[PDB]
């Protein structure tokens, strides 16, 4: 359609691409607006600022947010804090007076000033944390920190939540960028990985299985496959099945749990919890579409983990009895 | 005729190169005493004559009125001809000028004898002065014919088809189509061919891309030929007969070096007891050619890397000096693969077609493996030349790829099966696949894919005395092309619509498996996001 006009027309089709997954093609169809189009309006200025911090664009040259959490990355990516405090607190009363000139009246206008909030809020706890030196204790709390508010956004929306996920993913990735090698580096990619999961599990929750791709192809990126393979796998496995890839999915379960079986040697209890949740998994997948008479499944798979997780039980932790529970 | 087609042939080579009165007096008396002294001196070299001198028309007035007269002494004072009948009842219409309205009407009467030709008829027609007819240029005005008939009928090709479903194999549409390229690869390289090129690419425009239900191509042979050498019961006289009707072939060209060494090739082996045997056995089939040759009754010099791989734009000098090579060596006993030096030195297309002949005979006389071995590690040194990166013309490829086939159905001395023969030659036919791939020859890459992993099966086994992954990192690992990416390719571009899924299609994590079976499958949606990511 064309009858829609331009003002709002590029701005839609650059939120669609940014919802569909696309962030390369929309940095090319963004640089065809610009030679095409010479003057910029604030809308689509914003929109590329946007994309260019959410795309680690660097080479992109008041201030909207969007400008302005862009400038501090860079000042933060710089080692130069005095700019990157000045353009938060320039970006905290820009989004504060704009809130409140407002007529307000309507509680659902405050969530996305309270998510630009709350990301000014975690770049600023980065910042500090990042002022003199990093520790695995400090990553550590900053991590449980970030996972306890997300438990508190569970009811949040999709649309708030996903500015603050691609914010933490940009932290961890100048972060790893911005590390020097040593065992503190595996730390941070750990969380980063983590962090990924957690989004991965996030967008599958609200019907989305582009980003959750993206996560995936991170984590491919910077982690590595080995003899043990870790929860992305089935992390993976999991966001194929959402993509309607049943037989891409049972496959890459089904090699795991011969990987797994075959070399687990007890290495590693978490290693055990995700055998017990890959063997539930794929029992459930068995049961729902029906490939094989229930009989060699339920033994094969169920009993298995029931006997699995119910072997080793003996440090009664959560992450073991609810999974214990699940299967 | 013999002396006859030389005479004709030699003054239509005249009147092709641009006295021309004096030319078409000359073949004006051959004709009329051909036709007044003989009742079949005409019945075959007649439609070139025919066929040529229709676009002379637009010449001097004296070219002119002389082309209509043979035209109209052709048509009506030789139609009442028995033999002559079929000759003129097949050729192709003149629908240049209007000034050809006796032609016209002298031609229709004989062609729509019976009634009015249907569109099948015409196919048909076409088909039969197709294969009657070496020349594609005469045919121009046949393939105008052919256009008007399908664009004018194009209601008649549904029930053609509907009726075709039984057999689909005999295709009639998908018959033509494979004859007009066949004529194309006949006209590729001769004058003339920007018409001929856009007649035939016309004619190929009339009709769309119709399902034929149809995978293979079939290369439609002259029965006498096929029967020739279905009562060769020896591959001598194979041989022989290949390479006569070969030397026939090329003594028929403007060239006067190339019939020169072709009328001393003739001699030579018709000098021979192998000759001689020859038309011992070659004595009962009803041909003409015994009419027409009637009156005409070692290792240190081929291990070299650079002689096999000379090949920056040379390949017409790597072939000569391959078969110069193999030629000058001891290898070679018989008398026909030893004196072909002198006129396969001036011929291209005789060096890549005697190539394999002279390597089997060489290798049929070899004692303890010794010219397989060597020969066996410079084809694999050519191969893997081939796949470096080196930037190699296609006619090289496709030539050793013709060796290779037809070592492949050669039967082995020794006592053994269809799989010992196709190991004619210390290969592993991986690598060959992958070059075929490269030419686009899907099917023979398929095929040597397939011998490959037999064979790799066979070497485990005595071995011992095994998945597509453990095969595909095994060829990786030593050859260095994987197999199972190799199977991926040949069955996407050989359009078969559910063979990918068995290379691992729909269960690999690769993302060029996955991003080929998203473009397969048409979910473009997700294959563009895949793409990007
Ligand atoms: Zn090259």
């Amino acid at each position: 359609e064309t009858a829609i006009p331009s003002s709002t027309r590029q701005a839609g089709i650059i939120q669609a691409l940014q919802n569909l997954g696309l962030c390369h093609i929309l940095s090319v169809y963004l640089k065809g607006l610009d030679y095409e189009n010479k003057d910029w309006c604030p809308e689509l200025e914003e929109l590329h600022y946007q994309a260019a911090w959410r795309n680690m664009q660097w080479d992109h040259c008041g201030t909207s947010y969007h400008e302005s959490l862009y400038n501090a990355l860079q000042s933060l990516r710089d080692r130069e804090f005095s700019t990157f405090y000045e353009s938060l607190k320039y970006a905290r009363v820009k989004e504060v007076e704009e809130m409140c000139k407002r007529s307000l009246e309507s509680v659902y206008s405050l969530y996305p000033t309270l998510s630009r909030l709350q990301a000014i809020g975690e770049l600023e706890s980065i910042g500090e944390l990042f002022s003199r030196s990093v520790t695995h204790r400090q990553l550590s709390e900053v991590y449980i920190k970030w996972q306890k508010h997300s438990q508190l956004l569970k009811d949040s929306d999709f649309s708030f939540q996903e500015p603050i996920m691609a914010l933490r993913t940009v932290i961890l990735e100048i972060l790893m960028e911005k590390e020097m090698d040593n065992s503190q580096r595996e730390c941070i990619k750990d969380i980063l990985t983590k962090h990924l999961v957690e989004l991965s599990i996030l967008a599958r929750t609200f019907k989305n299985t582009q980003l959750p791709e993206r996560a995936i192809f991170q984590i491919k990126q910077y982690n590595s496959v080995s003899c043990g393979v870790s929860e992305w796998q089935l992390e993976e496995a999991q966001v194929f099945w959402a993509k309607k890839e049943q037989s891409l999915a049972l496959s890459i379960l089904k090699q795991m749990i011969k990987k797994l079986d075959a070399s687990c040697a007890a290495n590693n209890p978490s290693l055990k919890l995700t055998y017990t949740e890959c063997l539930r998994v794929c029992g459930n997948w068995l049961a729902e579409t029906c490939l094989e008479n229930p009989a060699v499944i339920m033994q094969t798979y169920l009993e298995k983990a029931v006997e699995v997780a119910g072997n080793y039980d003996g440090e009664s932790s959560d992450e073991l009895r609810n999974g214990k529970m699940k299967a | 005729a013999f002396v006859l087609r030389d005479v004709i042939y030699t003054l239509i080579h005249y009147i092709n190169q641009r006295s021309f009165s004096l030319c078409c007096d000359l073949l004006s008396q051959v004709c009329q005493t051909a036709v007044t002294y003989c009742k079949d001196a005409l019945e075959n070299h007649l439609h070139v004559i025919v066929g040529t001198l229709i676009p002379l028309v637009y010449e001097q007035v004296e070219v002119q009125k002389q082309v209509l007269d043979l035209l109209k002494y052709l048509v009506i004072d030789n139609k009442d001809n028995e033999n002559l009948y079929i000759t003129i009842k097949l050729l192709d219409p003149f629908p240049d000028h209007v000034v050809f309205k006796d032609l016209r009407i002298t031609q229709q009467k004989i062609k729509y004898s019976r009634g009015p030709f249907s569109l099948l008829e015409e196919i048909n027609h076409f088909l039969s002065v197709s294969v009657y007819d070496a020349l594609p240029l005469t045919r121009l005005e046949g393939l105008k014919d052919l256009r008007r008939q399908l664009e004018l009928h194009k209601d008649q090709m549904v029930d053609i088809m509907r009726a075709s479903q039984d057999n689909p194999q005999d295709g009639i549409m998908v018959k033509l189509v494979v004859n007009l390229l066949q004529l194309s690869k006949m006209a590729i390289n001769h004058t003339g061919e920007k018409e001929v090129l856009e007649a035939v690419g016309s004619c190929l425009g009339e009709v769309g891309p119709i399902d034929f239900s149809t995978i293979a191509i079939q290369h439609s042979k002259d029965a006498s030929y096929t029967k020739a050498l279905k009562l060769f019961e020896d591959k001598e006289l194979q041989w022989t007969f290949i390479m006569l009707t070969y030397l026939n072939n090329t003594l028929v060209e403007d060239c006067v070096k190339v019939r020169s060494a072709a009328v001393t090739c003739l001699k030579n082996i018709l000098a021979t007891k192998t000759g001689h045997s020859f038309w011992e056995i070659y004595k009962m089939t009803t041909d003409p050619m015994l009419a027409y040759l009637q009156p005409f009754r070692p290792f240190e010099g081929l291990d070299d890397i650079n002689l096999w791989i000379p090949l920056s734009e040379n390949h017409d000098i790597w072939i000569k000096t391959l078969t110069c090579a193999f030629l000058d060596s001891g290898g070679t006993k018989c008398e026909i693969l030893q004196l072909l030096k002198p006129m396969c030195e001036v011929k291209t297309d005789f060096c890549q077609t005697v190539l394999p002949y002279l390597i089997h005979d060489i290798l049929l006389q070899d004692t303890n493996e010794s010219w397989r071995n060597l020969l066996s590690t410079h084809v694999q040194g050519f191969f893997t030349s081939c796949l470096r990166h080196c930037c190699l013309d296609k006619k090289s490829q496709r030539t050793m790829l013709a060796v290779v086939d037809y070592m492949r159905r050669q039967k082995r001395p020794s006592s053994g099966t269809i799989f010992n023969d196709a190991f004619w030659l210390d290969l592993n036919y991986l690598e060959v696949a992958k070059v075929a791939q490269s030419c686009a020859a899907h099917f023979t890459a398929l095929l040597y894919a397939e011998i490959y992993a037999d064979k790799k099966s066979m070497d485990d086994q005595e071995k011992r005395s095994t998945t597509i992954s453990s095969l595909s990192e095994k060829s990786k690992e030593e050859t260095g092309i994987s197999l199972q990416d190799l199977l991926l390719e040949i069955y996407r571009s050989i359009g078969e619509p559910d063979s990918l899924y068995g290379c691992g299609g729909g269960k690999m994590l690769q993302p060029i498996t996955r991003l080929r079976t998203y473009e397969h499958e048409a979910m473009w949606g997700k294959a563009l996001v895949t793409y990007d990511l």
